[PDB]
């Protein structure tokens, strides 16, 4: 489970102050327009979660196209790829996961994913498809074809397994593959710790966001955080110069908000280098890597989408 | 040799053809100077940001208020420089590590594309890889990843095992082909006649398990020795 | 000009085509924009060409030739 | 020993450059098989 996006977030300057209160944006513009700055970081950092959407997901040369019918000659995918029966086509494990994982904001707002979910379900689903028909070399631009019997021989020749062992007994390592797939889901649906570093994340930017909705009664010295109780009870002259300490405080409070923000997103970056580099190894070949997709001498893995993540079946 | 020689002479051209023609694709090498200026640009604003004083310059408070009416606005002043210069330097060292990591990175870039090649698709360069070439920069490095990417691809005739005898047998590295009233042997990633001999078949199996498979005759490598 | 709604919220001053065309600047909740060539044209982005590679059994395709491309990193 | 085992022929001597002529004798022949 590697956390790849992370919500893009935003907060408003005014809309974070008081909404449309005139004192408000003469005292902010007098302190000054460091906010500009701080969302154009912010800005930065979706867009860098969309650059990691983009070259974690969607390497490929093209959308490679499944057939609806996951019939390869004798083969049975529609456990791994998705079916078009339900209204989106996503594959049974992705959605049992996004259901597995449960899910405006006065004065911050989460920009919507560019990549939507239907959206980065196709590109999973193309690369799988990828993956499987035309085998390691689709990401080096075409997805030549080659047959899949083949394709395993040479997979068993890589762990130095011969061809009768297949083509007589394709059957016992599909059907442990297969079985082992289903061991997996009914793991995922019954435990809900097994994809902890998928939500956590969201818990971290929750409780970040809590951070900065905690922060927003912390006083700093006065008496009420309220901007409206100062305004209201305290006279326009000394009401000022109080709001006029509030934002100073506030404003520390954002800038330590972000930089968390930051570092946060520092961390989802090298987590997200590591997503892409695991899509390239992983995904395009039995990859030499042995403790880099899972432990072992690795053969190959499947990705899954995630709320803001994703997750190879390795 | 010589083709393929020419080729990488075309991709010189294409080199030197796309990069007169992208001057600005390295904004992902210059944005980041932008960014230090930038930062450097915020510093400068905030040495006009009040941060809540009456100005936000040393020598005119200074000038207008004498010290025993300012000395405590001069020491905020102080403060107030100062936490934006911890500040400043914290996204500093965040950058810092971004490049940290990204020097690693390319160092690694050397090693596994200039001091040898990857194995690794899709880190030296988009795709199977080749060899890379560094050049300088005025804060970074540009690697000319010459990487491989296929063409052209036509179909032709093989097959799954040959049940020579009764006995089963699979191809060692290539496969069968056939161009017109001939059949060979080629190899798997790529089209070229070869040696047929019993170099490209093993034995493993028989052939009663796939009903209905031909026939087929491998001659020994010695009968036109011994005759 | 033409008022769409998007996923996103609302796209004014974009003559909203439902042709497919790939991705230029992405607009938002997974809709792009091109220039129609004039005005401004968004749609849902152009996912790209289906490429339903043909599963073989007994038969392949060579590729005959290739490209030693260069990119920059 | 460059011999038929640990060798491959793959197109005409043309395409090498300023080649040279040289006797390369098949395993076969000593054990007339």
């Amino acid at each position: 489970i590697l956390p790849v996006s992370m919500t893009k977030t935003s907060v408003d300057c005014t809309m974070y102050i008081c909404g449309d209160s005139t004192e408000c944006s003469n005292l902010l513009l007098q302190y000054g327009s460091f906010c500009t700055q701080l969302k154009r970081a912010l800005t930065g950092i979706a867009v860098e979660q969309d650059k990691n959407t983009q070259e974690v997901f969607a390497q490929v040369k093209q959308i490679y196209k499944t057939p609806p019918i996951k019939y390869f000659g004798g083969f049975n995918f529609s456990q791994i790829l998705p079916d078009p029966s339900k209204p989106s086509k996503r594959s049974f494990i992705e959605d049992l996961l996004f259901n597995k994982v449960t899910l405006k904001f006065k004065g911050l707002t989460v920009l919507p994913p560019l990549l939507t979910d239907e959206m980065i379900a196709q590109y999973t689903s193309a690369l799988l498809a990828g993956t499987i028909t035309s085998g390691w070399t689709f990401g080096a631009g075409a997805a030549l074809q080659i047959p899949f019997a083949m394709q395993m021989a040479y997979r068993f020749n890589g762990i130095g397994v011969t061809q009768n062992v297949l083509y007589e007994n394709q059957k016992l390592i599909a059907n442990q593959f297969n079985s082992a797939i289903g061991k997996i889901q009914d793991s995922l649906s019954s435990t809900a710790s097994a994809l902890g570093k998928l939500q956590d994340v969201v818990n971290h930017n929750a409780q970040a966001l809590n951070t900065l909705v905690k922060q927003l009664s912390s006083k700093f010295g006065a008496i009420s955080s309220v901007l409206n109780d100062i305004f209201s009870r305290l006279d326009p002259p000394e009401a000022e110069v109080q709001i006029d300490r509030l934002i100073t405080g506030r404003l520390q409070s954002l800038q330590t908000y972000v930089t968390q923000q930051l570092i946060r997103a520092a961390e989802i970056r090298a987590s997200a280098n590591l997503a892409a580099t695991k899509m390239s190894e992983c995904v395009l070949g039995q990859s030499k890597r042995v403790d880099f997709c899972g432990k072992g001498y690795h053969l190959m893995s499947f990705p899954q989408s995630a709320p803001h993540g994703v997750v190879f079946l390795h | 040799q010589k083709l393929i020689a020419n080729q990488f002479n075309s991709a010189i051209g294409k080199i030197q053809d796309s990069l007169s023609s992208t001057a600005s694709a390295l904004g992902k090498l210059q944005d980041v100077v932008n960014h230090n200026a930038q930062a450097l640009n915020t510093l400068v604003k905030q040495l006009s940001s009040k941060f809540g004083a009456i100005s936000s310059v040393l020598n005119d408070i200074f000038s207008r208020l004498d010290p025993p009416e300012a000395e405590v606005q001069i020491d905020r002043l102080i403060t107030g420089r100062l936490q934006s210069l911890q500040t400043y330097v914290t996204q500093q060292l965040i950058r810092a590590a971004e490049i940290r990591a990204s020097a690693n990175l390319a160092a690694t870039k050397m090693s596994e594309c200039v001091l040898g090649q990857s194995k690794r698709v899709d880190f030296c360069g988009k795709g199977y890889h080749l060899m890379s070439f560094p050049q300088s920069a005025p804060h970074g490095v540009v690697f000319l990843h010459v990487t491989y990417v296929p063409a052209q691809e036509k179909n032709f005739t093989t097959a799954p095992a040959i049940c020579h005898d009764g006995k089963a047998h699979f191809p060692r590295e290539g496969v069968f082909v056939s161009n017109g009233t001939h059949w060979f042997v080629t190899q798997r990633n790529f089209y070229e006649p070869q040696i047929i001999t019993t170099d490209n078949t093993f034995v493993s199996g028989n052939c009663d398990v796939v009903i209905g498979i031909v026939n087929n005759t491998v001659y020994d490598p010695l009968q036109p020795e011994l005759d | 000009s033409n008022v769409f709604q998007t996923r996103a919220g609302c796209l004014i001053g974009a003559e909203y085509v439902n042709n497919s065309y790939e991705c230029d600047i992405p607009i938002g909740a997974g809709i792009c924009a091109s220039y129609q060539t004039q005005s401004i044209i968004a749609y849902t982005m152009s996912l790209g060409a289906e490429n339903s590679v043909a599963y073989s059994n007994n038969s392949i395709a060579i590729p005959t030739n290739f490209t030693i491309s260069v990119t920059t990193e």
